[PDB]
This record gives structure tokens, C-alpha cells and sequence, in this order.
RNA sequence: GCUCCACACAAUAUAGAUGGAUACGAAUAAGGCGUCCUUGUGGCGUCGCUGAACCAUAGCAGGCUAGCAACGGUGCACUUGGCGGAAAGGCCUUGGGUGCUUGCUGGCGAAUUGCAAUGUCAUUUUGCGUGGGGAUAAAUCAUUUGUAUACGACUUAGA
RNA sequence: GCAGUCAAGCGUUCAUAGCGACAUUGCUUUUUGAUUCUUCGAUGUCGGCUCUUCCUAUCAUACCGAAGCAGAAUUCGGUAA
RNA sequence: AGAACUGGCGAUGCGGGAUGAACCGAACGUAGAGUUAAGGUGCCGGAAUACACGCUCAUCAGACACCACAAAAGGUGUUAGUUCAUCUAGACAGCCGGACGGUGGCCAUGGAAGUCGGAAUCCGCUAAGGAGUGUGUAACAACUCACCGGCCGAAUGAACUA
RNA sequence: GGCCAGCAUCAGUUUUGGUGGCAGGAUAAAUCCAUAGGAAUGUAGCUUGCCUCGGUAAGUAUUAUAGCCUGUG
């Protein structure tokens, strides 16, 4: 566009962009994690929480889990058999269609399926999901857990995020003078239903972390067995 | 009128010992030999210190083109000395021949860039070879297979001051 | 660059109809029909299957092509509106004068009416536009939901209900009374 | 109905092996097939049956019959001519009535005034039956 | 001051007109036709 | 609504001969104050190898 | 090439009709212009608006009834727009101007009369597709003209006149091709075709 | 005396015939015509790409006559009805009467204007004189009232 | 106004050969609204009574945005003669 | 401003720049034919509303002396070029999540937890994550961005020249 | 014995068409003719998913049930 372009922004944010730099180290350290381990894995998780992923980091010290970009896990893990890093190993990276997610270990295979199949922790609704449970606002004054816990030890909502309620949540919310209300006790949504972008941020914006989450997995390389399999838990 | 290629050739009035002096030679494009000759000695004087006095035109001949019916693309590097120094251009043309390309060419940069024939100067045209070697798109939209495009507005001439037909765009 | 042609796909709905002779536009659907003068524009619809029409701009310029772009978005909005619909609200605020608005019948144009705005005896009023039908909020307090087939009729009535109750020799930072448009959602809801 | 109208925007695209009259120039009035596009405005016209030596030509000054045949890209003069004379085109262009309009006006240029005089004898005489059938139905 | 030329003070004289002061001129011109049609009968009548 | 006066594009002979003047003294001027790298290779030029050997 | 060509006003660039018929009057050809209210300028209206304006500030300052007249009918724009195209203080200039006419709509008997354009003059020919242009009559209504409204009536009902006249010739027309073509292929049509009629 | 219809000769010139100003509307990234149905922003065929078109164009500047084919084409004065008010003053149309008809086939005159001299063929107006129709008024000067005025001028009255 | 500093750019070494936009430092009578009771050679006339007309670089009237505009009142800015 | 030389006028008509002391053309007896300059070819105004290629919507552009004072740039008004970068081990934009822990870092104290006040601004793990770019609370909270990851896909971004 | 024009052919000035024989280019280049090769904006055939039962889309296939370019004579 030679003119009556959008400007871009100018934000002065001390961070600038890692590069191709950052991906051919990542490429590396996969590589090594391949020639070093024996056993390795495909994790499938679409989001963690970061310290809920710091946790799992720190759960063995005997394994790593070289986490990057899908494209780059497989062109280290090689896009074709022509490709591949060792023999059947491009096979491992044909299952992967999600976040990844490896895990090379020395660990027994038994023992982290047992692991995995064991963890499990709270989350959000992540939107596309089944309701975890239905619950409705008081029609009285709203609070900042939404109600979901007793009011006479609930907060009244801070009046700055009162025009997000309007605008972002749909809420019919009316901030009178002295705290935030609602004329009718609005319901957050039914049990069951896919919930929509706006609902998830509304039970994250009340906190509700009903939802559960557990890594899952798809398979497994073997060096030993110079063969991938198919084992998957959730 | 239409621009004739043409080829020079010179060799600076040989003197006392140095026999043979080295030839050279430069394409060039003029309406006439003359004007080629003019440019030709315009060259020699910026790329050596000779001059139209001490030198001479060895030979002069046209270049038609080997298949003027054949289209062809026809990069051209360009530079025009104005309005700040002189600086590198490239452009692409489809056209015919290479005389017709350069005539295009002129009649751009006189367009786009109100350049003088006296300032520009063609470094050096030769033919795209092979298809994908264009870059720009208003060449490579001309390459797409089966392409066909209308002419909505086709105003027929009318000679006569008058016509009764209220005459139509079709098309 | 004065490209050879350009062109945009506009999905039809398979229970929409749209007939195009002249550059002036039509369409049909369950909730009712539209109509459009295009023929400014100069662009040439094409149909191919039924289902898909590809209007198109030879030898435009880039202007030419954004007048494509908005050419295919009316009608991408004329097709939601025909299929879908629209339905738009209006929530009204007041600080010690309630807002008394009410639709009349005057010169039986349906003309919306407002009261006590701001303490004013002045009785506003505006004309209900052809199309959109004016329907205050079931079991929803202070609020208003218009609605109509075109998103064109119901943005203009909106604009002139914010528009008509704007205050005037006050601040706004404490004068917060006015209509203001709470919605503009599809009237499906949730289809 | 179901069916969504469009009609018609039945343009008379360029193509190769389109045929086009030109109009002015040594080779006017004279048929040549587009082999070729060479630019927006220009068009590499060849019309080797018609005998007019193949050149590029701006589209401004020829005119695009309807009329059209199969002709790859960049095709030699004798393809062309090949392909001429198997579609045969020049029977569909005197088929057309725009040529016969024109062989109409071109055989009116040449009238003799004696030839003049029988035609006005004759369309006296046309004209007379012609009036005749009037009113009589 | 407001011109009188003013469109809001014209406004306010249309929206005015409409009550009283459209109908005393419609009953006034139907007295005058009254009056008028009286006396064409009392013409009529010698 | 009401149009303002547009300046006039006459020639104003007075002043053509007084921007003449002042032209040619401005060139004396810029006459008088005179006293006190290669582009390279065009980008995108389908041949840039070929003209290196 | 005929005694008077009544030219039609609508679709015509205001400049190029005035400087053909500028010409075609100094030639002595008669012409009358008709539908001069759909006479058509280049630009946005706001630009002829904004034009005219510039027209109408200008006066003589002591006697402002001696200076300059700016005519709000369409068709004495139009006239304005000729008659700096001709020497009309010569005597020459005075008998060509007598010539030209120019009426809104197509007042009778003009309106039985066959009318001609210019195709130089179309604005549909020179102009550009996809171009603003200004309308005369809209610029002539914004200039204070009064009678936009009452031309339109005799405009609609000429237009329902000559249609039902072109319906009735029509109907005629198709008796008369039929009659015509019942005629084919008789010696006398067989000859004309050789002749070329 | 005046006014209308023509003709007898004149004067007056022409801003300039030397076949016909031949009539749908809208758009020009769309249309004219025919056909058909399901009457619609419908299907099909046809056409432009200029008026280089349609009619009319033959007879002494267009005669005198004999017939053939059809009851057509058309000038003239009447005549039936209708439409047209934007400057309508124009158009359509019923019924015969009277001429031509080159639609077709024949009988005569052309000359000498001497090898061309625009080689005279149209109307705008005006006067007298013919023969067929129709009826017999206003303004101003002057006096005079004032709704007016420098004079002019304006508004009324008086057989 | 005078003296000075960085450089977005320019210019054969290259800004430090030379220039240089936008910024900036030191002075022109006191940091406690204290003083400022200074007013300093126009050598040439400008200023006023009736009155017409034109411009915006708008005091007011008319329509708007912003400003700690809660009101009132007020400031600037846009159009407007 | 002060000196030399080359030229027009003065003493000079004629054609064009609408006219003009200087500009362009140009060797002044009376006429005919013919060919030209400057300057033009839509009308006034004699001559193409010619050809072929590119840019211009101006709320008074332009036909202007404009290779001259305002003239340095500003315009998200257009067109063509130069340079520097990313890219099917995924280019720009578009929608969703992460944006972690010593930590509520060291100095002011009815209170600053990244964002009312001062000097530093690391390690630990990551694909990444800044003692923090902004919105907002008394603080918190929360929202959001620099950069990464999730989804379609291919050309995209910045500085200059004309 | 004078005034005004036309015609035919002539002398000078001059304007616009038709038409024929020649010299020169790379002794024009083209086009065309035979050939050795190359490729796609891939021709026929073949192969793969689809399907309104046969055309789409991508691999092969350098002339085959079309053709193009380069050099040579």
C-alpha cells in the first residue's frame, strides 16, 4: 500500500522478538533430547496454567520436556521417513495435531502414563467445552465472586470493571451509587450447554474454576524398539 | 520516427606506435544513425577521456530483431539524472520487440518521472528468458492461462456532427 | 496498478432469492424482502451455481475495488438482515426526572415520543423509519428494542433517538441522562 | 421460484484465437485472429487467411467479432492458418448479417446509375405489391 | 436574540399550528362558507 | 454559501518582468556562491548473476 | 443537410454542445435546443454550485441593475455558455444568435418533430465511467429556478403521448414488415438483392 | 369608408429551399424487435459495431392519347367524429366526388436556347382595380372635482 | 538581539573540511504580587460633521468541541459579516 | 554598487505571446501564385473535438512568468521506483490462551503490590514473559501490551526517491 | 472595332494521386521448408479422491487423438 496505510503500533516495550534464532536452538535441544533420551512422548494440551506447567516441569528431575512450536517439534522430529531423525521416529510426529508438548525421560513407560493418568488440576472453562455446573448471579447486589460463595464474606465488585460488564460480559448490570446490581438474578449459564466466549469470561471474572484438567497423551517413541506406539490415556 | 537499434564501433584514430588499437563497441537506440553516433561519442567521453575528434565510427549497422513477431518480456535497467543525482531503475515491459520496448519505456519515464530522452540512459535491456523470472504483478497478471478480459466501454467514433441513433456502449 | 479484474464471492442462503437484471438489487427471505440502487456503484454481479454470486470490477482502480468490497458487505448485510434480521436496544438513564417515552400515533406516521426529559416540557418526537418496528423490552426496566430488516433504517433511528435527547449548556461528566444503544444483536437469538 | 436472476453482463471477452475486423490501416476490413495478448490495449492479431501480415495491433483500432475458435497460445501463422481453415469462420462471418450488411453497402458503393434506375424501377414495382397486400388482410 | 428566520422557532410554530390554531381558522372558514351560502339563498330567493 | 474573491491568474506583465529580474539575479547569486559511489546492481533484475561473470 | 435539427438537451455536456452549436450556427444551419433542463456538467453538483455562486456575487457596484444578469432558467444557462462562444456584438454574431433556440422540455410543435444528438457532446461518450457530473436542472433549482416542478408534469405527460404514438406505430410497423416479407422471394426482390436493395 | 376570401399588375426584399426538421421513454458495467409462458428485474431467437439508413425519385420545370392488371397509392374542394392549452393553430379519421398513377404494354411533340451562361418556377409586406361575404366607434385638445402633481403626469364629471 | 551546546539531514577523507531543521544554555532592573510616584527631541502634520459601500484577522447575536464546565459566570478553538 | 565588450531601441515597420521600450520570428518598392517561423489547430480565430503511452478530483487545481521570495516540511490524496527485514522448520492482519515464582525487590510512610515519589533492574523455568508499555483501585484485585503458543492462510513490514 | 467567358495544346511557378524498373541491410530480419534438442501458462494417453456415472484437482507423460522456443542449412 503505497499510501492510506494503517500505522503500525509504536509501543516501547523493552522485549523484542527471539527470531529464527530461537527456533534453531529449540531444533537443537530437540535433537539432543532425541539422541540422549531413550523413551519419548507427545503430549497433547491445548493450554496449562504456566505454574501448573512449572509444576509438572519440576515433578522428576530425571526428564525434560522441550516444549515449541508444532512445526518446529516436527521438522525436528522429521515432517516425512525421508526426513526423520532416527528410524520410525517420523511416525511419532504424525500423531501430534495439537500442542506439544514432548517429553523425553529415561523414566520407566509404565510410570509416566501412571503420572499422567494420576495428575489432574483445576481450570477454567475454556470456552467450547461442556458447562461444568449452572449457577445463576443474586438479584440483589453483585459481588466480586458472583455470588458463588456466602455474601456476608463476598466483596461488593469494584466500580472500574463495571462498564466491561456492559459492553464485553452483555450482563444487563446497573452500577447504582454505592455498589454494582442487578434488578434480576441473571443466570451465567446452563449446565451442559458449549459455553460462549463472553460466558467463559464471565466465570473467569468471577473466578469459578469448576472445570478440571489432566494433561493427555497419544504415544510414545521406544529407541529401544526403534518403533512408535499408540498407547493414550486421558 | 519509429526508434532504430544500432551498433558502434571505434578505435581512436591509430597513431605511431600502437598499432591495432583495441576496439568497442555499444548498442544503441536512435531514431537515426546520426543520433546514435551522437550518443555513442556521449558514452566514450564519460567511460574514457577520447573524444569525437580523436577517435572514429569503425562501422555502423542496425540490429533488427531475430523474431520481431515473437512476444516477449523485456527487462530494462534504467537511470535518470534527475531532479538529484542519477540512481539505478528497473522496469518490466511486454512487448514485441526490443525497439518497441524501449519506446514504452521512454514514454513511461516521460510520464511518471517527466524524464528527457537526453537524461536517460539505457544501461542494458535483455529478454526474460523463462516464466516466474518476472517480479512485478502487472506483468504477471497477463500470464495467467486462458486470461480474458472485457471492454465495457467501447464509444464508437461517430464522423458525422449528428446522430440520430443515440448511439450505445455495446459491446 | 489498474489490475486486470477483481471480484468477491457473496454466499447465497439456500432459502434467500435474489434476482438481478439491472444494477438495482433485490432479495427475498422468510422475514421478508430488500431492495437497493446500486447502479452508482458500476459493478456487475455474476451468478454461477445459485448458491455463490461473484461481482466483479475489470481494469478498476483500487478505489473500484474497495467500492467492490462495500458492495459485497450491503449485500452480505442485506442477505443476514433478510435471513437473520436485526435487533437493536436502547437503554435510557435518567438522574431525578424519569424519561416518559411512549409511541404515538400522530399523523398516523407512528411517531416515537419522548417526555420530562431533564425536566424540559418540551415533547420530542421521532418518526418511526418504514420497516423497523419500535418494541420496548419484556421484563427488562428502562429499555427499548428496535428492530428491523435492514441494519441501514434501524442504525438511522438509533442515531436520531441518541441524537434527539443530547444535552446541551451542561457537563457530561455529571449530566449522564440519555438514550444510548445497550445491543445490536441478530433478532435470533439464538439462530 | 428458487433461482436467483442474473442477466446478463454477456461481454465480448478477448481470448486467443478470438477473430476481429479491423477498421482502419492497410488491413482494414480484413479478419485476423488475436494469437495473442500482448497488454491491456494491445494484441497480437494475425489474419493469415485474409493475407494481412501478422503484427502486433492496438485494440483501439479493431473491433472484437463475436465469432471465436480454438487456437493455442503463441501458435505459428500456419497453425493459425490450419486452424482457419478447419473452423471454417469465414463462412460463419458471411453467414453473419453484420457482413452481410456490409457486402450490402459495399455492392451499393459500385451501383451503376443505369443499375440506379432499375432499382428504383424495381422497388417501384416491390413497392406496389407491398401496398397492395395492405389493408387487404 | 433568535432570528426569524431561526429553524427551531419555526419548528415550534408548526408543532403549534397543528391544535387551536389550525382549528379556529378551519371553524372560521366554515362560518364564512356558512354566511356565504346564506347569502346566495338570500339573492336566490327574489 | 457566500463565495469569497479568488486571486487572478492574469500574468501580470509588471510582475513577469519583475520575477525575470529577479530570476536572473538569483542566478547570478547562486553562480556567485558556487565557488565555495556507483548505485550497484538494480534490485529484483532476473539476471544479476550473469552480469558478475 | 435539413432546414432545422432539433437537438436533444439531455445526457450533453454544456461546453461541447455549446461550442458545436456555436459553429453549426455560424455556418447558418438552424437548431433549437430542447431539454435543456437534463443538460449535464462535469464534477459534483457542489462544484457547479459553487460556480454559479461565483457568477452571481459579481455586479456593477453604483447601479447593480446595469451590471451583469444571471439567468436561473436551465435554458438561458445554456444560452450563457454559447453566447460567449460567438461575436455577438457584431452584426454577424446577432444574426447567428437568431437562429439558435433553446426551450425547456419539448414544447410543441417541436414535440411531434424528429430530435438528433451529439455524440461528442454525450456526456456518456467523453465522459469517464463511474465520474460525478452535475445535472443542469438541479444546479438551476439550487439557483433559485422556480419551475422545475410544473416542467416535469408536461414532461410526463409528452412521455405518455409519445408512447402511446410509438405503440400505434408499432402496430402499424409490424403490419407493414409482414406485408413486406410476405413480398420475399418474388422475382422482382430477387432482383433487388442482386442489386444490392 | 372599413374588414374577410380569391385574382390583375406592380413595388419590397430575403442572414439565403432548390425532395422529406423521418416524433416512444430510461441506462450506457446496458438495450430495440418478434415469439412463448408461470405476466416476471421471466425463457428463446433476432439486431447495432452508425444517417453509407427509410419513403420518394422515369413523363416539355414533367405534354396529347389507346389499352391490360387490381378497387390499391395519391393531389384537390367537401364531409363524419375524436384528440391536442407548454408557445395548443396541429394530428388522426368516416363517406363519396373529381385528376394522375411509371403496376404493366403501345401511337405522336420536343430541335433554333445553335458547345453553358442560376437562365428565372419559394414567400414577407404594401396599392390600386376587380367579384362574393359583415357592422356602422374610440382617443386627444379644451373646461372641470380631486385620492396628484414643478411642467409633464395620475383619477373622475359633463350631448 | 548577542555568545554558546546535541544533531534529523547535507556534503570528494568525511558530520570534528564546512553548513545545518526542530530543540537548548548565559544577559535585557529585585522570586515572597515586594515595586512599576520613567512619561526623555515623531520636524512631520491629523482629526471631525453628514453619508454610501466592501473585507474577516468575529466584540456581540446564531450553531458546536475542549477546559476541575457540580451550577451561574468565564477562557480558548471551528463556522458564520 | 563600481569598470570592459557583444547587442535592441533611439531612427522600427510586420506576424505571434489577448495589448504593451526589451520576448520569439523577421532583409519594409506596388501585386499574383506557392512554401514557411514564431504561435496554434473546440468557438470568438484561419487550422485534427488526430494518432500511441502514462498521472490529476482540487469546497474556486491546471493551462503562470514554476529550473524564483513565500519553498522546510506537512496530507492515512494517488502512481512508479531505491534500500533494509520475515516467510509452508507458517509473512502481515484477524479470533483464543500464557504473560510464571525470590517478590508485596531496595529508599519516603495514615498506602503504592509494575503503573502518586529516588538508584539498581538478576537469577530460577521456559516458547516466551519486561522489578513492567497503558487503563483502574486507598491499597490490592482486575483489565490490557512486548513477546510466545492455539485456528484460516502467502506474500508481508519499515525508511527514502521520483 | 470594343467588353465577358469556354474549349484543345503549349512556356514558367506550383499542389495532389496512380503506376513501372532499379541500388543497399544479416545480399534485410520474418513467414515458410527439414532437422537436434528444451520446457510449461503440460498436448494425447496413463495413474490417484470425487461425483449429476465424466470432468474436475495433481503426478507422470516433450508430441502422442494440439502446439511453443532455441541453433543449424
Amino acid at each position: 500500500m503505497p499510501r492510506s496505510k494503517r500505522s503500525k503500533l509504536v509501543t516501547l516495550a523493552q522485549t523484542d522478538k527471539k527470531g529464527r534464532e530461537n527456533k534453531e536452538r529449540i531444533f537443537d535441544e530437540v535433537r539432543e533430547a532425541l539422541d540422549t533420551y531413550r523413551y519419548v512422548w507427545v503430549l497433547h494440551l491445548d493450554d496449562v496454567r504456566t505454574p501448573v506447567l512449572q509444576e509438572i516441569r519440576t515433578s522428576w528431575a530425571g526428564s525434560k520436556l522441550i516444549m515449541g512450536k508444532r512445526k518446529v517439534l516436527q521438522k525436528a522430529l522429521g515432517e516425512k521417513r525421508e526426513e526423520e531423525y532416527k528410524e520410525n521416529l517420523y511416525q511419532l510426529s504424525k500423531l501430534c495435531s495439537g500442542v506439544t508438548g514432548l517429553l523425553f525421560t529415561d523414566e520407566d513407560v509404565n510410570t509416566v502414563k501412571e503420572y499422567f493418568k494420576s495428575y489432574v488440576r483445576s481450570d477454567y472453562s475454556r470456552p467450547n467445552t461442556k458447562a461444568p455446573l449452572t449457577f445463576t448471579i443474586p438479584e440483589g447486589i453483585v459481588y466480586s465472586r458472583g455470588g458463588q460463595i456466602p455474601a456476608e464474606e463476598d466483596v461488593p465488585m469494584i466500580h472500574s470493571l463495571e462498564p466491561t460488564m456492559r459492553n464485553k460480559f452483555e450482563i444487563p448490570t446497573k452500577i447504582k451509587a454505592g455498589k454494582i446490581t442487578i434488578d434480576s438474578p441473571y443466570l451465567v449459564c446452563t449446565e451442559g450447554e458449549k459455553l460462549d466466549v463472553r460466558q467463559a469470561l464471565i466465570l473467569k471474572q468471577f473466578g469459578i474454576a469448576a472445570s478440571e484438567f489432566k494433561v493427555k497423551v497419544s504415544a510414545y517413541y521406544d529407541n529401544d524398539s526403534s518403533t512408535v506406539e499408540s498407547t493414550n490415556i486421558n | 520516427a519509429h526508434f532504430k537499434e544500432y551498433q558502434v564501433i571505434g578505435r581512436r584514430l591509430p597513431t605511431e606506435s600502437v598499432p591495432e588499437p583495441k576496439l568497442f563497441r555499444m548498442r544503441i537506440f536512435a531514431s537515426n544513425e546520426v543520433i546514435a553516433k551522437s550518443r555513442y561519442w556521449y558514452f566514450l567521453q564519460k567511460l574514457h577521456k577520447v573524444k569525437k575528434a580523436s577517435g572514429e565510427i569503425v562501422s555502423i549497422n542496425q540490429i533488427n530483431e531475430a523474431h520481431p513477431t515473437k512476444v516477449k518480456n523485456f527487462g530494462v535497467w534504467v537511470r535518470y539524472d534527475s531532479r538529484s543525482g542519477t540512481h539505478n531503475m528497473y522496469k518490466e515491459i511486454r512487448d514485441v520487440s526490443r525497439v518497441a520496448a524501449v519506446e514504452t519505456l521512454y514514454q513511461d519515464m516521460a510520464a511518471r518521472h517527466r524524464a528527457r530522452f537526453r537524461s536517460i540512459h539505457i544501461l542494458k535491456v535483455a529478454e526474460i528468458e523463462k516464466t516466474a523470472d518476472v517480479k512485478r504483478q502487472y506483468v504477471k497478471q497477463f500470464l495467467t492461462k486462458d486470461l480474458k478480459f472485457p471492454l465495457p466501454h467501447r464509444v464508437q467514433k461517430s464522423t458525422k456532427t449528428f446522430s440520430y441513433k443515440r448511439p450505445s456502449t455495446f459491446y | 496498478m489498474k489490475y486486470i479484474q477483481t471480484e468477491q464471492q457473496i454466499e447465497v442462503p439456500e432459502g434467500v432469492t435474489v434476482s438481478i437484471k439491472s444494477r438495482i438489487v433485490k432479495v427475498v427471505g422468510p422475514r421478508g424482502t430488500l431492495t437497493k440502487n446500486l447502479k452508482h456503484i458500476d459493478v456487475t454481479f455474476t451468478k454461477v451455481n445459485n448458491q455463490l454470486i461473484k461481482v466483479a470490477v475489470h481494469n478498476g482502480g483500487r478505489k473500484h475495488v474497495a467500492a467492490l468490497r462495500t458492495v459485497k458487505s450491503l449485500v452480505d448485510n442485506m442477505i443476514t438482515g433478510v435471513t437473520k434480521g436485526y435487533k437493536y436496544k436502547m437503554r435510557y438513564v435518567y438522574a431525578h426526572f424519569p424519561i416518559n417515552v411512549n409511541i404515538v400515533e400522530k399523523d398516523g406516521a407512528k411517531f416515537i415520543e419522548v417526555r420530562n426529559f431533564l425536566g424540559d416540557k418540551k415533547i420530542r418526537n421521532v418518526p418511526v423509519r418504514d420497516g423497523v418496528t419500535i418494541e420496548f423490552s419484556t421484563n427488562v426496566k428502562d429499555e427499548i428494542v428496535l428492530s428491523g430488516n435492514s441494519v441501514e433504517d434501524v442504525s438511522q433511528n438509533a442515531a436520531d433517538l441518541q441524537q434527539i435527547c443530547r444535552v446541551r449548556n451542561k457537563d457530561i461528566r455529571k449530566f449522564l441522562d440519555g438514550i444510548y444503544v445497550s445491543h445490536k444483536g441478530f433478532i435470533t437469538e439464538d439462530l | 421460484s428458487t433461482d436467483s436472476i442474473v442477466k446478463a453482463s454477456n461481454w465480448r471477452l478477448v481470448e486467443v484465437g478470438r477473430v476481429v475486423l479491423i477498421k482502419k490501416g492497410q488491413s482494414a476490413g480484413k479478419l485476423a485472429a488475436i494469437v495473442e495478448i500482448i497488454d491491456q490495449k494491445k494484441v497480437l492479431i494475425d489474419g493469415p487467411k485474409a493475407g494481412v501480415p501478422r503484427q502486433a495491433i492496438n485494440l483501439g483500432q479493431v473491433v472484437l467479432t463475436p465469432l471465436t475458435f480454438a487456437l493455442p497460445r503463441g501458435a505459428r501463422t500456419a497453425t493459425v492458418s490450419k486452424k482457419w481453415a478447419a473452423a471454417a469462420v469465414c463462412e460463419k462471418w458471411a453467414a453473419s448479417s453484420w457482413a452481410k450488411k456490409i457486402a450490402q453497402r459495399e455492392r451499393r458503393a459500385a451501383l451503376t446509375d443505369f443499375e440506379r434506375f432499375q432499382v428504383m424501377v424495381l422497388r417501384k414495382q416491390k413497392r406496389y405489391t407491398v401496398k397492395k397486400a395492405l389493408a387487404k388482410a | 436574540a433568535k432570528s426569524l428566520r431561526a429553524s427551531s422557532h419555526l419548528n415550534a410554530k408548526s408543532v403549534k399550528r397543528r391544535g387551536v390554531f389550525q382549528k379556529a381558522v378551519d371553524a372560521r372558514e366554515q362560518r364564512i362558507s356558512d354566511k356565504l351560502k346564506e347569502d346566495l339563498l338570500k339573492q336566490k330567493l327574489e | 454559501m457566500r463565495v469569497r474573491k479568488r486571486q487572478s491568474r492574469r500574468t501580470s506583465t509588471k510582475l513577469k518582468e519583475g520575477i525575470k529580474k529577479k530570476a536572473s539575479a538569483h542566478r547570478k547569486k547562486e553562480k556567485k556562491m558556487a565557488k565555495k559511489k556507483d548505485p550497484g546492481i538494480p534490485s529484483n533484475f532476473p539476471y544479476k548473476a550473469k552480469i558478475l561473470e | 443537410v435539413e432546414p432545422v435539427v432539433v437537438i436533444d438537451g439531455k445526457g450533453h455536456l454544456v461546453g461541447r454542445l455549446a461550442s458545436v452549436v456555436a459553429k453549426q450556427l455560424l455556418n447558418g444551419q438552424k437548431i433549437v435546443v430542447v431539454r435543456a433542463e437534463e443538460l449535464n456538467i462535469s464534477g459534483e453538483f457542489f462544484r457547479n454550485k459553487l460556480k454559479y455562486h461565483d457568477f452571481l456575487r459579481k455586479a456593477t457596484a453604483f447601479n447593480k441593475t446595469r451590471g451583469p444578469f444571471h439567468f436561473r432558467a436551465p435554458s438561458r444557462i445554456f444560452y450563457k455558455a454559447l453566447r460567449g462562444m460567438v461575436s455577438h456584438k457584431t452584426a454577424r454574431g446577432k444574426a447567428a444568435l437568431e437562429r439558435l433556440k433553446v426551450f425547456e422540455g419539448i414544447p410543441p410543435p417541436y414535440d411531434k418533430k424528429k430530435r438528433v444528438v451529439v455524440p461528442q457532446a454525450l456526456r456518456v461518450l467523453r465522459l469517464k465511467p463511474g465520474r460525478k457530473y452535475t445535472t443542469l436542472g438541479k444546479l438551476s433549482t439550487s439557483v433559485g429556478w422556480k419551475y422545475e416542478d410544473v416542467v416535469a408534469k408536461l414532461e410526463a405527460k409528452r412521455k405518455v403521448s409519445s408512447a402511446e404514438y410509438y405503440a400505434k406505430k408499432r402496430a402499424f410497423t409490424k403490419k407493414v414488415a409482414s406485408a413486406n416479407a410476405t413480398a420475399a422471394e418474388s422475382d422482382v426482390a430477387k432482383q433487388l438483392a442482386a442489386l444490392g436493395y
